[PDB]
């Protein structure tokens, strides 16, 4: 999920967008 | 863990500012 | 319209201390 | 939605959980 | 009336930041 | 209150003050 | 504590949205 | 006081309202 | 006036995130 | 501004990185 | 650094709440 | 820089200050 993805370490805006609906 | 909820707290407001229109899904378990 | 926009910030917010653990899915308007 | 019905009137707890998973 | 509550919000964070170990009683319209 | 005087003016740091322990 | 003034942060905002209309206390010491 | 209970652990919303007016 | 000191409030947290390590200058009205 | 043109009017990503370094 | 970054986003906020209308700057590299 | 500063350590509205335009 997003907890263990862009939580241990920083997520890009792009990366982000793969929780959009 | 309260990091990780610290975490999560910053994480949705990330998203919806990231989003906007087509809104988001937060799901942690 | 701008006012709505912060409401939304707002409102995610509370959900995610709602919600904890269920998660939510954020549909905007 | 949400938006529409939070954002005119203030939602309680009891509200806003009717929008969980 | 929503528009309080969001600058209400914002109130407590600066008085949080404000008092620091003081502390402080929030105390609503 | 402070809701009544902060919410309709801007509060500076001094007035803010006036509110802590 | 740095960690420490975070959670503080995020308590008092917690604090605001659960109690509401009687208010809260928030004192670290 | 809540520094020491609800930061190194995870309070309920129950749990919060101990500090409530 | 109050809604844009919110407003302000909340164009810094966007800029913090869209800027990264860039960096921004905030220059208010 | 900034505020005057993104308190005015939502601004998007693209419009809020015309203002960092 | 996650931890940095939750602490430079409450970094802007104090920032901005204690300048008012000179602004700020805020730059991590 | 302020990250730093004010991170590693808990900072005055005083220090804070220095960052001001
Ligand atoms: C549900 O508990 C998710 C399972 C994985 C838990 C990861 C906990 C650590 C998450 C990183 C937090 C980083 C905070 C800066
Ligand atoms: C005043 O300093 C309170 C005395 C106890 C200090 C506890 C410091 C640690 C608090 C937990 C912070 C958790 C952050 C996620
Ligand atoms: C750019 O990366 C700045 C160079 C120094 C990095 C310091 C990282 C740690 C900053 C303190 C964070 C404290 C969070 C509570
Ligand atoms: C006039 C005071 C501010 C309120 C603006 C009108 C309400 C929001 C517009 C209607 C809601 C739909 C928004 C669609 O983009
Ligand atoms: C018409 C613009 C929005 C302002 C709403 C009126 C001010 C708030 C009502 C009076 C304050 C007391 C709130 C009690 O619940
Ligand atoms: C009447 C609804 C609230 C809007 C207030 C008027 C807009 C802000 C005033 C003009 C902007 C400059 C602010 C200077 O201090
Ligand atoms: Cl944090
Ligand atoms: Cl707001
Ligand atoms: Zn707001
Ligand atoms: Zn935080």
């Amino acid at each position: 999920g997003i907890v263990e993805q862009c939580c241990t370490s920083i997520c890009s805006l792009y990366q982000l967008e793969n929780y959009c609906n | 863990f309260v990091n990780q909820h610290l975490c999560g707290s910053h994480l949705v407001e990330a998203l919806y500012l990231v989003c906007g229109e087509r809104g988001f899904f937060y799901t942690p378990k």
